[PDB]
RNA sequence: CCGCCGUUAGUUGCCAGCGGUUCGGCCGGGCACUCUAACGGGACUGCCCGCGAAAGCGGGAGGAAGGAGGGGACGACGUCUGGUCAGCAUGGCCCUUACGGCCUGGGCGACACACGUGCUACAAUGCCCACUACAAAGCGAUGCCACCCGGCAACGGGGAGCUAAUCGCAAAAAGGUGGGCCCAGUUCGGAUUGGGGUCUGCAACCCGACCCCAUGAAGCCGGAAUCGCUAGUAAUCGCGGAUCAGCCAUGC
RNA sequence: AAGGAGGUAAAAAUGGUAAAAAA
C-alpha cells in the first residue's frame, strides 16, 4: 500500500513515503524544485527513478530532516532506492550492479587532537 | 564637484561619489542623501543642478571635513606633548598609542624596521 | 499519572533496577510505561599527558550519567506500598513528579 | 606508497550530461570544496557556446580534450649525480588528465570578465587551436621532439 | 572606562576640600597612580606614587578628565 | 616507557569504581572532596592491617564506609573498639551516618596493591631488594596467578644513579582487556630518598 | 610561596574580583577544573587511580 | 565510536491510521517510521570462475558492509645520565624577626632588530545590500535567559520558562533568489588614529572588551627555501565548550 | 641464474667534544 524507504548519508534522515500518480513529491513540506532549488547534485537523485522509468508513476511523500542539503539528497537517493526494493524484490537483483543499495561510508572523522582539521598537521620548524 | 576640499568623484554612484571624500564615509553618504533628498541609485553625473546646490548645502552646514578636522586632531596632539601624556608621550616617540606590543609588530604606527646585528642567543643547538 | 525519573550513575543497575520496579508495579497495580530510554547525560573533559609543559600528545576522559523515564496509571494501594520502599539503587536516585 | 600500485578511482558519471570527463573538468574548476558555483559557472558557459555557435557541447570538449594532447611528455631519466631530461610517450589517462587541467589555468589566465565567460572564450579559442593551453601542449610536444636524443634515455 | 559617573578617590575629594579650605602649600602625595585627574583638582602639583619614587606634575587644563598616573612614564627607555 | 594506567585501562567491566553514589552535577564537587577526605585519613589512621578497596555506597546522608582490608580482628579492636573511634571519626568530619565494613580476602598474595605494600615494607627497612622481592614474585607465584610483574625503580641501596629493577614471571598481557589485572603502586621512602615500588598480578580470563 | 597561597583562597578576600580555583588535592590556581574542583594532573592521577567517579577513560 | 538489520521503550517524533484544527502534531490517539539507549545479529576468502608447490592471487556473487570496512583508546624489552623538587611528592644544602607573610602600586605588555607559529588580506568562483531553508556537539538555576520596550548601536529596563530530548544560548555559514560594483589601491583591505558612549568589575593610565562618526595606511599574490595532505582526506565554512566578572581566543 | 671463493674499475665538503666516576 505504502512504498517507504529510509534514507540516510552522512547523518540526515530521508524518511520516504510513497504512493502512486505523476510526479507529486513533496520533500519535508515543499515540493522538489525549491526545497534544492539550485543544487544540480539534486535532479542526479532522481536517478533511481528514471532508470526505472517509473518516475511518473509515483505520489510521495518525503519527510527529510537533519545534517545537510546536499548530504539530504544523497539520502533522498538511498530512501527512493530502499523505497523500491520493498514493493518489487526483482529490481532488487539488477540494482546491486549499480549500487543502489549501498548507504555510505564517509562521514566527519571526528577531529584529531594534535592536529587542526582532523589529519592536517600543523606546521613544521627544526631551524 | 569641488563641494568638499577640491573634490571631484565623477560618473558613478551618488554615494561611492560622495564617499570619495575625506570626512564622508558610506554611512555617512546615506546620511546625507535621506538628508538632503537626493537619490542614491541614480548616477552622480545625470543629475539635476537644483537638488545638487541644496544638497551640498546641507553638507558643509550640519558637519565639517578635513580642513579643521585633521587640523583639530593635531591641536589635540599639541596637547598630547602639553606635559606630554602617556598617549602622547608614545605618540611623540613614534610608537603605537594603547598600550599594544613593540616587542616584535609595530609595522604601521612605525615604519617597516631598522636592521641591526642580532645580538644573537643563549644554546638553542 | 505519575512520572518518575531515573537519575543514575552505571547503565547496568540502573535497568537492573527498571526491571523488577516497573514488573513489580505490573504486579501490584496495572499498566505501567516501559523503562523509556533518556538520552544518556555525559560530560566531556580533556586533560594532557604529564605537568610538564606538552600542550600536545593527550588523554580524554569523560563523565557517564544515566538518564530514565517510567509511568503508570493508577496509584494503587499496593503499587504505592512496595515500589515506594522496597528499593536498594545504592549509587541512583530518582524524582517524583505529578502530571 | 612502494607496495602498492595506488589507483585512479571512478570519478563521477556526470550529475548531468552522463559522462566521467565533464565532470572532470568541472572538478577541475572546482573552487576548493564548492563544487556548487564551479560546476555552475562551466555549465553557464556551455549553453552559451551552444547560444553561440552550432556545434555540441561535448563535441567541442572532445576537441578541447584532443586539440590539447601531450602525446609525448618531458622528464627526467636516472643517471646518479646527473639526470638526462627526457621525454616519453605518456598514457591516454595522464594525457587527458594534464590536458583538461591545461585547459583549467589556461582559463583561469585569461583576464576577462567572468568565470562562465572565462572558461567559455577560453575553450572556444582553444578548441579551435588558438589557445595557450594548447601552446603549451605544442611547446612539450616540440621539447619531446628537440630531446629526441632521449629517445631510448627513457626511464 | 568609567560610564555613568566616574572614578577617582574619595579621599583625593575630601583631601581637595581641605587644601581648598586655605589654600595652602603645594604637593599632593597620592598613593595610587589611577584616579582620574578629575575637574576639581585645578593644577597643582601632583607626586603621583610610581613604585619607584613619586612622579611629581603640575597639571594644566588639556588633561581634565584623563587619569593621573596616565602622566607618570615609568617604564625606562624608549624608541 | 609508559603504560597506561592498566586499571584506567580495566575501567570497562573490568574494574568497577571506589565510589559508588549518586552525585548530581552540583553537589557532585563536594561529595568527591568530602569523600577524598574521607579516604585520605583513612589510609594512613587506619593503615595497621592493610588496605585495597576504599568503596563508599551513598546517597541521601547514607554513608558506606566500605573496606576490603587484609586482617579484621586486630583493627576492630579488643572488644570492637577499633570501629567505635574511627567510625565516629568519619561521622564526626561527616556528619550524616556512617556504617562500617571490613570484608577480608584470605589471600594476601593476591592483590597487587598490598603485595607491592608488602615489597616496599621489606626495603622500607632496608632490606637487600632483588633477592627479596624476586622471591616475594616467586610468593605470589605459589598462590596461583597467571602472570605477575613486579618492578621497583627509585635508588638501589643509594649509589646516586636511581634506576629500575626487573622483578617477574609468568605471562602477563596488561594490553589485552578480559585479563583482569590488579595493580598496586607502593611508595617507597628511604632515608635517602624516594623509590618506586609497582606489583602488576595478572588473574584471568573468562570473567 | 605556596601555604599562604591557599589561605588566601581559602579565607576568600573583600571585593569579588579577587578570587581564583584551586586544585586542593595539589594546590594550584590555573587551569583547575572547576568541576571537580582539581588540576589537570591532580584530576589524571585521581581518574587514573580508579578513583574518579563518573568519569570513564575516554575511547570516543 | 561509526554505516545495514534485529527485542523492548514513548511529553522527541508521528496523520504513517483516523477526528478536529485561531488550520501549530495545536487539540485525541499509535508506534510502524525519525529518533533516543541497553542486550544483540551480521562477513569468514564463508561461496562461484581461474591462476599459484602454499601463503596468496585476479575476477565474480549474495550483501548495508569485501578480503585491513573506516576512526579511536591500546604504545613492549629498552635508548636518551631527555625534561620537571616552579602542579605533586622526596635525599641533601642553605636561610630563620627573613631567601617567610601581608598590602599597595609598578611589572612579567619594554623596542633599534631577528625568528617561530597563526589570522585577515591583496580581491570579479570576487565584496556589498535584500530574501529563504539542512546541522551534529556542548553549555545552562543567584546560570541560561525567551519576550516586549529603550538606544544609531554598544547595552540597559520591565518581564515567561527550565536543576532541561520538553524553556533558552540559536543568529550556522556556505548554498540558493533578487540588484549593485564594472578592473580603480577600487564600496577591494581593515592597520594607524582622534572624536564620543556603554558594559565588566572596588576600580580599565601603563592594561579589558563592545559600540557609533570619521581618518580609511600598508598591501595589486610573495625569490634562497620550505608546511601539510591518499578519501568525506585537501581546501572552504560555520558551530559549541573547557578556563572565565571581564577579556587581550587569530589560542586549545 | 644459488652460494662460497679467485684477480679487475667504485664510492666519506669538514670535523674538535672531556672525564674521576655509578652495576
Amino acid at each position: 500500500e505504502q512504498y517507504y524507504g529510509t534514507g540516510r548519508r552522512k547523518e540526515a534522515v530521508a524518511r520516504v513515503f510513497l504512493r502512486p500518480g505523476n510526479g507529486k513529491v513533496t520533500v519535508n513540506g515543499q515540493d522538489f524544485n525549491e526545497y534544492f532549488q539550485g543544487l544540480v547534485r539534486a535532479v542526479a537523485a532522481l536517478e533511481p527513478l528514471r532508470a526505472v522509468d517509473a518516475l511518473g508513476h509515483f505520489d510521495a511523500y518525503i519527510t527529510v530532516r537533519g545534517g545537510g542539503k546536499s548530504g539530504q539528497i544523497d539520502a533522498i537517493k538511498l530512501g527512493i532506492a530502499r523505497a523500491l526494493v520493498q514493493y518489487n524484490p526483482d529490481y532488487r537483483a539488477k540494482l546491486k550492479p549499480l549500487g543502489f543499495l549501498t548507504r555510505d561510508a564517509r562521514v566527519v572523522e571526528r577531529k584529531k587532537y594534535g592536529k587542526h582539521k582532523a589529519r592536517r598537521a600543523p606546521q613544521y620548524s627544526k631551524r | 564637484a569641488r563641494i568638499a576640499g577640491v573634490e571631484i568623484p565623477r560618473n558613478k554612484r551618488v554615494d561611492v561619489a560622495l564617499t570619495y571624500i575625506y570626512g564622508i564615509g558610506k554611512a555617512r553618504a546615506k546620511e546625507a542623501l535621506e538628508k538632503t533628498g537626493i537619490n542614491p541609485a541614480t548616477r552622480v553625473k545625470d543629475l539635476t543642478e537644483a537638488e545638487v546646490v541644496r544638497l551640498r548645502e546641507y553638507v558643509e552646514n550640519t558637519w565639517k571635513l578635513e580642513g579643521e578636522l585633521r587640523a583639530e586632531v593635531a591641536a589635540n596632539i599639541k596637547r598630547l606633548m602639553d606635559i606630554g601624556c602617556y598617549r602622547g608621550l608614545r605618540h611623540r616617540r613614534g610608537l603605537p598609542v594603547r598600550g599594544q606590543r613593540t616587542r616584535t609588530n609595530a609595522r604601521t604606527r612605525k615604519g617597516p624596521r631598522k636592521t641591526v646585528a642580532g645580538k644573537k642567543k643563549a644554546p638553542r643547538k | 499519572k505519575i512520572r518518575i525519573k531515573l537519575r543514575g550513575f552505571d547503565h547496568k543497575t540502573l535497568d537492573a533496577s527498571a526491571q523488577k520496579i516497573v514488573e513489580a508495579a505490573r504486579r501490584s497495580g496495572a499498566q505501567v510505561s516501559g523503562p523509556i530510554p533518556l538520552p544518556t547525560r555525559v560530560r566531556r573533559f580533556t586533560v594532557i599527558r604529564g605537568p610538564f609543559k606538552h600542550k600536545d600528545s593527550r588523554e580524554h576522559f569523560e563523565l557517564r550519567t544515566h538518564n530514565r523515564l517510567v509511568d503508570i496509571i493508577n496509584p494503587n494501594r499496593k503499587t504505592i506500598e512496595q515500589l515506594m520502599t522496597l528499593d536498594l539503587p545504592t549509587g541512583v536516585e530518582i524524582e517524583i513528579k505529578t502530571v | 606508497a612502494r607496495r602498492r600500485r595506488a589507483e585512479v578511482r571512478q570519478l563521477q558519471p556526470d550529475l548531468v550530461y552522463g559522462d566521467v570527463l565533464v565532470t572532470a573538468f568541472i572538478n577541475k574548476i572546482m573552487r576548493d570544496g564548492k563544487k556548487n558555483l564551479a560546476a555552475r559557472i562551466f555549465y553557464d558557459a556551455c549553453k552559451i557556446i551552444q547560444e553561440k555557435t552550432g556545434q555540441e557541447p561535448l563535441k567541442v570538449f572532445k576537441q578541447a580534450v584532443e586539440n590539447v594532447k601531450p602525446r609525448m611528455e618531458v622528464r627526467s631519466r636516472r643517471v646518479g649525480g646527473a639526470n638526462y631530461q627526457v621525454p616519453m610517450e605518456v598514457s591516454p589517462r595522464r594525457q587527458q588528465s594534464l590536458a583538461l587541467r591545461w585547459l583549467v589555468q589556461a582559463a583561469n589566465q585569461r583576464p576577462e570578465r567572468r568565470a562562465a565567460v572565462r572558461i567559455a572564450h577560453e575553450l572556444m579559442d582553444a578548441a579551435e587551436g588558438k589557445g595557450g593551453a594548447v601552446k603549451k601542449k605544442e611547446d612539450v610536444e616540440r621539447m619531446a621532439e628537440a630531446n629526441r636524443a632521449y629517445a631510448h634515455y627513457r626511464w | 572606562s568609567l560610564k555613568k559617573g566616574v572614578f577617582v578617590d574619595d579621599h583625593l575629594l575630601e583631601k581637595v576640600l581641605e587644601l581648598n579650605a586655605k589654600g595652602e602649600k603645594r604637593l599632593i602625595k597620592t598613593w595610587s597612580r589611577r584616579s582620574t585627574i578629575v575637574p576639581e583638582m585645578v593644577g597643582h602639583t601632583i607626586a603621583v606614587y610610581n613604585g619607584k619614587q613619586h612622579v611629581p606634575v603640575y597639571i594644566t587644563e588639556n588633561m581634565v578628565g584623563h587619569k593621573l598616573g596616565e602622566f607618570a612614564p615609568t617604564r625606562t627607555y624608549r624608541g | 616507557g609508559n603504560k597506561i594506567h592498566p586499571i584506567g585501562f580495566r575501567l570497562g567491566i573490568t574494574r568497577d569504581w571506589e565510589s559508588r553514589w549518586y552525585a548530581g552535577k552540583k553537589q557532585y564537587r563536594h561529595l568527591l572532596l568530602e569523600d577524598q577526605r574521607i579516604r585520605g585519613l583513612l589510609e594512613k589512621e587506619l593503615y595497621s592491617a592493610g588496605l585495597a578497596r576504599v568503596d563508599i555506597e551513598r546517597a541521601a546522608d547514607n554513608v558506606a564506609v566500605t573496606v576490603h582490608v587484609a586482617k579484621p580482628g586486630v583493627v576492630i579492636g579488643r572488644g570492637g573498639e577499633r570501629i567505635r573511634v574511627l567510625r565516629e571519626e568519619l561521622a564526626k568530619l561527616t556528619g550524616k551516618n556512617v556504617a562500617l565494613n571490613v570484608q577480608e580476602v584470605q589471600n594476601p598474595n593476591l592483590s597487587a596493591p598490598l603485595v607491592a605494600q608488602r615489597v616496599a615494607e621489606q626495603i622500607e627497612r632496608r632490606f637487600a631488594v632483588r633477592r627479596a622481592i624476586k622471591q616475594a614474585v616467586q610468593r605470589v607465584m605459589e598462590s596461583g596467578a597467571k602472570g605477575a610483574k613486579v618492578i621497583v625503580s627509585g635508588r638501589i641501596g643509594g649509589a646516586e644513579q636511581a634506576r629500575t629493577e626487573w622483578a617477574a614471571q609468568g605471562r602477563v598481557p596488561l594490553h589485552t582487556l578480559r585479563a583482569n589485572i590488579d595493580y598496586g603502586f607502593a611508595l617507597a621512602r628511604t632515608t635517602y630518598g624516594v623509590l618506586g615500588v609497582k606489583a602488576y598480578i595478572f588473574l584471568g580470563e573468562v570473567i | 610561596a605556596r601555604k599562604a597561597l591557599i589561605e588566601k583562597a581559602k579565607r576568600t578576600p573583600k571585593f569579588k574580583v579577587r578570587a581564583y580555583t584551586r586544585c586542593v588535592r595539589c594546590g594550584r590556581a590555573r587551569s583547575v577544573y572547576r568541576f571537580f574542583g582539581l588540576c589537570r594532573i591532580c584530576l589524571r592521577e585521581l581518574a587514573h587511580k580508579g578513583q574518579l567517579p563518573g568519569v570513564r577513560k575516554a575511547s570516543w
